[PDB]
């Protein structure tokens, strides 16, 4: 199936930064964007992050200027450097993929008109504690 | 930004009974040159927490069978039921699909009665 | 007046006839507030449009961020991009030529 | 920006082959004098065929 | 696999086309061509033009 799996966490201070990844798995890192999504132990779904096919991202106000999101794609992986944590941010986190598109020389990254904008290919998720 | 609000915080439900879970966004989630209104429902088990189960209207999930097959507009939108199986136990969420937010409503937990 | 009327828009085609049709221009246009110092009346009338245009090798693209009035883009519901050129869905748009009075 | 393309959406009923229907007997006179004309310019004994 | 709007975007066309309009051609995820895309430009007749 198409399915990633997430790598990287650990217990950290207040003020520590950590580099978290998901890697690629069945091209689902390809020609995707990518989510990024808090899952409370106690509260519901939180939206972290999201970046784009052509590398632009989305934070909410609670997260602007404290997460970092990006891709290389050429080592087909996913990168979140979170920095300045606090103990409201122990959660587990992980990765979704949103739409897709393509990549011809046309136009660079192209979405579809009525394309797919679910978050589907579920991770296990990463247990980070502050 | 869009606020999603999940009508009942808890619903006990006999198996043998039918049952009707919805919310409502707080903006119009039609995009109206694509025509495709952009609405997720998602289902949360003890053992895989995440995953997808209805995208937009009446369009079912790999793997999700008829009986989850919801309805609604496009702005107060509800899943109906028939019955609740064993394996269809957990907390259910709604997701609009039409900023970078991505705001998710409370969860409803199902009980058994 | 019906003459003098088909002169001026025949002259006026042919002076915007031979300038820049703009076809890279109907992207998709990631637009925030203008930071500048703005007055009371002018708050929302001046977006800062970021978008990428070609240049002239077919393949490399450059991020061009420019300053667009309100009444020349239009809302969209885009994920990634929040407005568009209010006439990329009607006809394509010709740039005056430069230094043409 | 301002190109509309056409294109068949989907056929309602059966699809069916386009024909033209020509009155045989009319088509057959019709045959008739331009073989009388014909025979005028090649022989009258000349068979004429098509 | 078509243009549109805008040039950022795509969209999924679907559409009937006559088996004469089309060529057989070789690739992955496609199986025929435009007859005249070979050869030669390809204008759409207006209209509103009769
Ligand atoms: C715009 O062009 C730059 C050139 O470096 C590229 O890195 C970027 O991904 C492009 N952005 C989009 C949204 O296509
Ligand atoms: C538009 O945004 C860019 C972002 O880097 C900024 O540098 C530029 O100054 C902004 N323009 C105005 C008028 O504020
Ligand atoms: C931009 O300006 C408009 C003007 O009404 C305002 O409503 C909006 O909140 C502003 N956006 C930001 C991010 O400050
Ligand atoms: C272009 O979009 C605007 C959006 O308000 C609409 O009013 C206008 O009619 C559109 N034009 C065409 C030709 O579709
Ligand atoms: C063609 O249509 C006309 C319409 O009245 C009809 O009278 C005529 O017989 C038709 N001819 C053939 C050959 O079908
Ligand atoms: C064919 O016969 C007709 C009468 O039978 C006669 O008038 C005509 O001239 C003849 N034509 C030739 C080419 O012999
Ligand atoms: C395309 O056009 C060239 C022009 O000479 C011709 O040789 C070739 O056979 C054509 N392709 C097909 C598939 O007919």
């Amino acid at each position: 199936v198409e399915q990633l799996v997430e790598s990287g966490g650990g217990l950290v201070q207040p003020g520590a930064s950590l580099r978290l990844s998901c890697a690629a798995s069945e091209f689902t890192f390809s020609d995707s964007d990518m989510h990024w999504v808090r899952q409370v132990p106690g509260q519901g779904l939180e939206w972290v992050s999201a970046i784009s096919l052509g590398g632009d991202t989305h934070y909410p106000d609670s997260v602007k200027g404290r997460f970092t999101i990006s891709r290389d794609n050429a080592k087909n992986s996913l990168y979140l450097q979170m920095n300045s944590l606090r103990p409201e941010d122990t959660a587990v986190y992980y990765c979704a993929r949103g739409g897709r598109g393509g990549y011809e020389d046309d136009y660079g990254y192209f979405y579809f008109i009525g394309g797919r904008r679910s978050l589907d290919v579920w991770g296990r998720g990463a247990l980070v504690t502050v | 930004d869009i606020v999603m609000t999940q009508t009942p915080l808890s619903l006990p439900v006999t198996p043998g009974e039918p049952a009707s879970i919805s919310c409502r966004s707080s903006q119009s989630l039609l995009d109206s040159e694509a025509g495709n209104t952009y609405l997720d429902w998602y289902l949360q088990r003890p053992g895989q927490s995440p995953q997808l189960l209805i995208y937009e209207v009446s369009n079912r999930a790999s793997g999700v069978p008829d009986r989850f097959s919801g309805s609604g507009s496009d702005t107060d939108f509800t899943l109906k039921v028939s019955r609740v199986e064993a394996e269809d136990v957990g907390v259910y969420y709604c997701m609009q699909g039409i900023q970078l937010p991505y705001s998710f409503g409370q969860g409803t937990k199902v009980e058994i009665k | 007046v019906e003459q003098m009327h088909e002169d001026i828009i025949s002259l006026w085609d042919q002076s915007l006839k031979p300038c820049v049709k703009l076809t890279p221009l109907c992207v998709g246009l990631q637009c925030t507030n203008v930071t500048n110092n703005i007055t009371d009346d002018m708050r929302g009338e001046l977006k800062n449009c970021s978008f990428n245009a070609t240049t002239e090798l077919r393949n490399k693209r450059q991020k061009v961020y420019s300053l667009f009035y309100r009444l020349d883009i239009v809302p969209m519901v885009d994920l990634w991009t929040n407005y568009r050129l209010i006439s990329c869905n009607t006809s394509a748009i010709t740039q005056a030529c430069p230094k043409v009075s | 920006p301002g190109q509309a393309f056409y294109y068949t959406g989907d056929i309602i009923g059966d699809i069916r082959q386009a024909h033209c229907n020509v009155s045989k007997a009319t088509w057959n006179e019709t045959l008739g004098k331009v073989v009388k004309q014909l025979r005028k310019h090649f022989g009258n004994n000349t068979i004429i065929r098509f």
